[PDB]
RNA sequence: UUGACUCAACACGGGGAAACUCACCAGGUCCAGACAUAGUAAGGAUUGACAGAUUGAGAGCUCUUUCUUGAUUCUAUGGGUGGUGGUGCAUGGCCGUUCUUAGUUGGUGGAGUGAUUUGUCUGCUUAAUUGCGAUAACGAACGAGACCUUAACCUGCUAAAUAGCUGGAUCAGCCAUUUUGGCUGAUCAUUAGCUUCUUAGAGGGACUAUUGGCAUAAAGCCAAUGGAAGUUUGAGGCAAUAACAGGUCUGUGAUGCCCUUAGAUGUUCUGGGCCGCACGCGCGCUACACUGACGGAGCCAACGAGUUAUCCUUGGCCGGAAGGUCUGGGUAAUCUUGUUAAACUCCGUCGUGCUGGGGAUAGAGCAUUGCAAUUAUUGCUCUUCAACGAGGAAUUCCUAGUAAGCGCAAGUCAUCAGCUUGCGUUGAAUACGUCCCUGCCCUUUGUACACACCGCCC
């Protein structure tokens, strides 16, 4: 089970709504911007947030959310 | 048991000079580390004056500890020698 | 100065113990601790035995 | 005299634990805030923190002389080799090791247990703590024994986030009735922690910086 | 002719690193063959005990850990500089020892 | 001496016990009944000691007996007083189960006179009250998640003669060799610079990215290349909530209450012991043979420990490796130690028969540890060298470096592992399912139960 938590959901929601115009779909670049903006405690949580964020990016590009 | 008077006087004057003794909770000790008379006599003297008061005991890890006040030194100095002895309990 | 009262010893029990213990059962002498297991549990953090794993 | 490092560190830890215990039993009404024990040649100094600093300082340094001499004679220390520096308190209301003693002393004074528990709970909350918990174990009125908790604010019941800035103090207090178990749990402030500045659950992001859309 | 070897044994990583950084910085302030830090294998002591004060209960064993970290530093400093740096390197929780010969 | 009653007892009270741990019983000292008062005494209140004696005795406890310090004691009261004497149904601290999993506590609102109810769930999904979604609910908190330790993949980011590599003063061995040498290395603080391999400070790295497919083409699911990593990266630690009338007053100068305190439920020395058996129950061990046993020989690992008076051990030599000998390395990744292990393999025998597989069991000497080993510590040289010939009904653990088998390190130790905790080597079959037997959670439903079916009742 790879179900995300509410902390990751809220963190992903806030970063996309704050930095949508300059966000890049590339995993390395969005992980970079997530690191530079967030104050995330651990790299594992940061990677999960970035993974959910870029999945939301592909989801939005496929259709409005 | 006996606690010779000369030994008790030496212990009392040492207590008046310093105030604190090691007083290990030991039985049949090789004399005393602080040149303080063989065991089973000083501990009985200490218990006797503790019962009389003015010198309370404290137990920590098997070591008896004592502390004295102004009445304690005054009474010890009166018993040992004449009034107004030299060594105080408030040095400097 | 007492005869046949306290027998001197150099090995075995009656030679080593703790300051406030010495039941000789459930006691470790590892690293020269010479303390009971319960006392070690109570004061493990202060000495430095921290449950890392 | 030189000892291997493995034995040295464990011996120093036992020695420090013995000193900490000795301080707790000897000091009762002076508000024991803790002891920072460090030993080194050239006039070793040990920090002793106790709330009633005026009681700690003696007339002409009598209490300082008494404690130093007692430690010196117990541990065969040489003259002018061990010294103690006295401090009053740091984060008095947030220091469990002294606030709990103030709690039990007020309980021993004969005040109502619940009202006293509310009073100290008010004291610690205004001290700057974000969460507190008072646990009473044993019997109070009749033969039946009950355990009552007075948690107010927040609490953490987990690993590292609940061992870094969570201060727990447990004491056995005597009374006319049977012995009572008092437990006080206090939040140390997040900046005042071992190494972590922010809890992992709490996370914030930078401002949504933006500029002109054209940039001519 | 006069090589000074000092010990850097401790358990607190932060404070031993701070002490090591201070002496290395001083050894770089005054050129003394600029010998850097040397790290030794960690001496970790593992002890396993029980949790239950009595014998009743399930078989639960608690394992405690006690690790210490050692470092060594060699310097070509004179006596006056050696005594000075030791005077300024007084830190809590750090044990140091100097071997001459 | 005992307690602990399937999950919560049968290698546990870290329990491998000669005296000490020993709390049990017999012989026998010491008062450590402090303190003060009613009170003689001070021509001795009373302690100790030499001679002979009872008593294991050197018990001056004492007895015929003298001699000193001679003012602190006792004829007695009460009371501190010690208690491993009892109460875990009085409790504190802790631990073990409920629970190796997944709920708990409020507030403001809506419903009901009230007990109470919603919030805390139609649906989908996850290990999860984890999430999407509707939603008389909204806003919260605790817990889970999250957090920390360990395990490999890699970085020339300040490193290291307490560790390895190369050059180089430094020399030995022959097939080749006088351009013709490969190699082991000897010393390596005599000397220099580097960390691939040793160490740790910081870190990078995976988030099921990446396409290929399901699921209301959301939350979520499956397979595959690359990669180290997909199971929440693995294995652990702390872990809300309340429940046990659970254990520990024999860990605890942590303690309430009952009892005792001098002919002491006080301290202490000796002998017997917790290990004493015509049995029933456990947890582990040995072989039941050729896959083994014996004998030679090549040899391949990790975690851990050690002397301030008094531990870990090397070297020459003696020996019945069971000991002892002398200089000696070690306060320590510098010495044990590179803990050259076991398992395995090359070769010969035992030839298939409870026999040379298996050492239950009995006897004679050889040493260390320990006032000293009977009721043989421990091993050793041997001989006697048996049951057992894969074990019925029942029952226990186990999903990949897993079971199984093997060995090693540490704990308790003066000595003694068949126990426990960890490590490493050799290394499989079986499923990716189910509630059918056996239990746990949720919803609906029924109830004459509510100490709650080991219930109530005729
Ligand atoms: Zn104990």
């Amino acid at each position: 089970g790879r179900v995300r938590t509410k902390t990751t959901k809220r963190a992903s929601r806030v970063v996309i709504e704050k930095y949508y115009p300059r966000l890049t779909l590339d995993f390395q670049t969005n992980k970079r911007i997530v690191d530079e903006v967030a104050i995330i405690a651990s790299k594992r949580l940061r990677n999960k947030i970035a993974g959910y964020t870029t999945h939301l990016m592909k989801r939005i590009q496929r259709g409005p959310v | 048991m006996l606690i010779p008077k000369e030994n008790r006087k030496a212990i009392h004057q040492a207590l008046f000079q310093q105030g604190v003794l090691v007083a290990k909770k030991d039985f049949n000790l090789p004399k005393h580390p602080e040149v303080g008379v063989p065991n089973l006599q000083v501990i009985k003297a200490c218990q006797s004056l503790d019962s009389r008061g003015y010198l309370k005991t404290r137990y920590n890890w098997g070591w008896f500890y004592y502390t004295l006040t102004n009445e304690g030194v005054e009474y010890l100095r009166e018993y040992l020698h004449l009034p107004a002895e030299v060594v105080p309990a408030t040095h400097k | 100065e007492n005869v046949w009262f306290s027998h001197p010893r150099k090995y075995g029990k009656g030679s080593r113990q703790c300051a406030h213990t010495g039941r000789r059962l459930g006691l470790i002498r590892k690293y020269g601790l010479n303390i009971s297991r319960q006392s070690f549990r109570e004061y493990a953090n202060d000495i430095g035995f921290v449950k890392y794993r | 005299f030189t000892i291997s490092k493995k034995r040295k560190f464990v011996a120093d830890g036992v020695f420090y634990a013995e000193l900490n215990e000795f301080f707790t039993r000897e000091l009762s009404e002076e508000g024991y805030s803790g002891c920072e024990v460090r030993v080194t040649p050239s006039r070793s100094e040990i920090i002793i923190r106790a709330t009633h600093t005026q009681d700690v300082l003696g007339e002409k340094g009598r209490r300082i002389r008494e404690l130093t001499a007692l430690v010196q004679k117990r541990f065969k220390f040489a003259e002018n080799t061990v010294e103690l520096y006295a401090e009053k308190v740091q984060n008095r209301g947030l220091c469990a090791v002294a606030q709990c003693e103030s709690l039990r002393y007020k309980l021993l004074a004969g005040l109502a247990v619940r009202r006293a528990a509310y009073g100290v709970l008010r004291y610690v909350m205004e001290a700057g703590a974000k969460g507190c918990e008072v646990v009473i174990s044993g019997k109070l009125r009749a033969a039946r024994a009950k355990s009552m908790k007075f948690a107010d604010g927040f609490m953490i019941h987990s690993g590292q986030p609940a061992v870094d800035f969570i201060d727990s103090a447990t004491r056995h207090v005597l009374l006319r009735q049977g012995v009572l178990g008092v437990k006080v749990k206090i939040m140390l402030p997040e900046p005042k922690t071992r190494q972590k500045k922010s809890l992992p659950d709490i996370v914030v992001v930078l401002d949504p910086k933006e500029e002109e859309p054209i940039t001519k | 002719v006069h090589r000074i070897r000092i010990t850097l044994t401790s358990r607190n990583v932060r404070n031993l690193e701070k002490v090591c950084s201070d002496l290395v910085n001083r050894a770089k302030d005054k050129q003394l063959r600029v010998k850097g830090p040397v790290r030794l294998p960690t001496k970790i002591l593992k002890i396993t005990t029980r949790k239950t004060p009595n014998g009743e209960g399930s078989k639960t064993w608690e394992t405690y850990e006690m690790r210490i970290h050692k470092r060594l530093i060699d310097l070509h400093s004179p006596s006056e500089i050696v005594k000075q740096i030791t005077s300024i390197h007084i830190e809590p929780g750090v044990e140091v020892e100097v071997t001459i010969a």
